[PDB]
């Protein structure tokens, strides 16, 4: 019987995880229902005294991203929790399910962290402009939330913890939860399903930042011709400095290969633009090791191979310091080539 | 309002230790998953600072999430528990950097936790059973000192022995 303290708490403190649950996704609901009232539904019942204080439309759209749409998902998702909790959290009630419905409405979250980074830093310029800062205190006093209190910043940042904030409920949830219990693998199902949804949303700015990277490298590249990186490329797979060895010229140059882009720049910004080549327009050959042909103007190559830009008729030579560094830059190039052929 | 930001760990007691910080008692047999951001009324040295505190708890495993949450602190709290070495040593391999990374010159306070267990002698008994040992003082001042932390303070949520300490070092930390 002193089993029977024992399990008792376990479902003591199962009743205490899920009123938890319960509470904090409605405390939840509320803040998000906060920055809709305070500011949203505040802005368009007057659209032209937030325009002449100094908020525009896109000001708006990036500083709140999609947080409506966040909303309505939990306007659901909280329904849902308080029908399976009826007519109050009991301790043989089952949540899983609840969460596994929803694993899929949750991507709404992707677009919005994806944008917070843009949205802080913009803030930072607004709070700089006077009235702008007035405006949106304004905001917060109406709403019934005080200057002394968590800032904008802080609720604007609240969705991404929100999010993060489930599999841990779920993780303790599941440790209160008997193996023999019915939720048992339903919760340890939603556990890991929520788990995909915050990694799902950390890859998602992951590689969105990527794009930035592309921007920015763009920038520190002078002279340059053609398309932008971010009109074509998602992100650059492989940077080194190889031996280029055209026709009747050799210099060292930087190379660069993006996905659908090769790229090759004389170093100092930081580079100077020398050339690009679309890589479906472009062959790979092989050359063995103590080759001397034409076009490597009859040098020893070593480590080596031949880079056809078909679109030019030209060829040229490559070769890498060390006998890994080829095998790396040739494997490169077949992973994009494979990937690329895969995307059709 | 002071931003004092807790970063670390899960199973430092992050949470734990702001929930029973600012409630001023050990949640005691349950201890919630949810701090949301607070803002509260602290007396340090005879005047009145607003501090402004931020749990992290969730965001440990990812990594890219994580920065949303560091600009604009004014101090960061990064913690460790004193009855896992595994912790400590991510202090060095993980938080450090990557808070020195995004904020280079926001002051940071290393944080013992579960101080109340680096001599329960079942925990004691447990990590040697893994050929482990706690984190003692010196050990951990090293740390400290390593990252080039403003102070090194130990606590615990429990007892609340050292506890107030830490978080008037932080606004003390900010204001000088």
């Amino acid at each position: 019987f002193a089993a029977a303290r024992e399990s008792e708490r376990q479902l003591r403190l199962r009743l205490c995880v899920l009123n938890e649950i319960l509470g904090t996704e409605r405390d939840y609901v509320g803040t998000l229902r906060f920055l809709q009232s305070a500011f949203l539904h505040r802005i368009r019942q007057n659209v032209a005294d937030s325009v002449e204080k100094g908020l525009t439309e896109e000001n708006v759209k990036v500083l709140f991203s999609n947080i409506e749409d966040i909303l309505e998902v939990h306007k659901d998702f909280l329904a849902a929790l308080e029908y399976c909790l009826h007519p109050e959290p009991q301790s043989q009630h089952e949540l899983g399910n609840v969460f596994l419905k929803f694993k899929d409405k949750f991507c709404v979250y992707e677009e919005y962290c994806s944008n917070h980074e843009k949205a802080l830093r913009l803030l930072v310029e607004l709070n700089k402009i006077p009235t702008v800062r007035a405006f949106l205190l304004s905001c917060m006093l109406l709403g019934g939330r005080k200057t002394t209190d968590i800032p904008l910043e802080g609720y604007l940042l609240s969705p991404i913890q929100r999010i993060c904030k489930y599999p841990l409920l779920l993780k303790e949830l599941a440790k209160r939860t008997p193996g023999k219990h019915p939720d048992h693998p339903a919760v340890q199902s939603a556990l890991q399903a929520m788990k995909t949804v915050c990694s799902n949303i950390n890859e998602t700015k992951r590689q969105m930042e990527k794009l930035e990277a592309l921007e920015q490298l763009q920038s520190h590249i002078e002279g340059w011709e053609g398309s932008n990186l971010t009109d074509i490329c998602t992100q650059l797979l492989l940077q080194g400095t190889l031996l280029k060895i055209s026709a009747g010229n050799i210099q060292e140059r930087a190379f660069f290969l993006f996905d659908n882009l090769l790229v090759y720049c004389k170093r100092k910004s930081l580079y100077i633009f020398r050339g690009r080549i679309n890589t479906e327009v472009m062959e790979v050959e092989n050359v063995e090791d103590g080759t001397a042909d034409y076009h490597s103007n009859g040098y020893t190559v070593t480590n080596g191979w031949k880079i056809h830009n078909t679109a030019k008729n030209k060829w040229f030579v490559c070769m890498a310091k060390t006998a890994e560094e080829k095998q790396k830059w040739l494997d490169a190039i077949i992973r994009e080539r494979e990937q690329r052929e895969s995307l059709k | 309002a002071i931003k004092c930001v807790v970063v670390g760990d899960g199973a430092v007691g992050k949470t734990c230790l702001l929930i029973s910080y600012t409630t001023n008692a050990f949640p005691g047999e349950y201890i919630p998953t949810v701090f949301d951001n607070y803002s509260a009324n602290v007396m340090v040295d005879g005047k009145p600072v607003n501090l402004g505190l931020w749990d992290t708890a969730g965001q440990e495993d990812y990594d890219r999430l994580r920065p949303l949450s560091y600009p604009q602190t004014d101090v960061f709290l990064i913690c460790f528990s004193l009855v896992s070495p595994a912790s400590f040593e991510n202090v060095r391999a993980k938080w450090y950097p990557e808070v020195r990374h995004h904020c280079p010159n926001t002051p940071i306070i290393l944080v013992g936790t579960k101080l109340d267990l680096r001599d329960d002698k079942d925990t004691i008994e447990k990590l040697k059973e893994k050929k482990l040992t706690p984190i003692t003082y010196p050990q951990g001042l090293a740390m400290a000192k390593e990252i080039g932390a403003v102070k090194y303070l130990e606590c615990s949520a429990l007892t609340q022995r050292g506890l107030k300490t830490v978080f008037d070092e932080a606004i003390r930390a900010v204001l000088c």
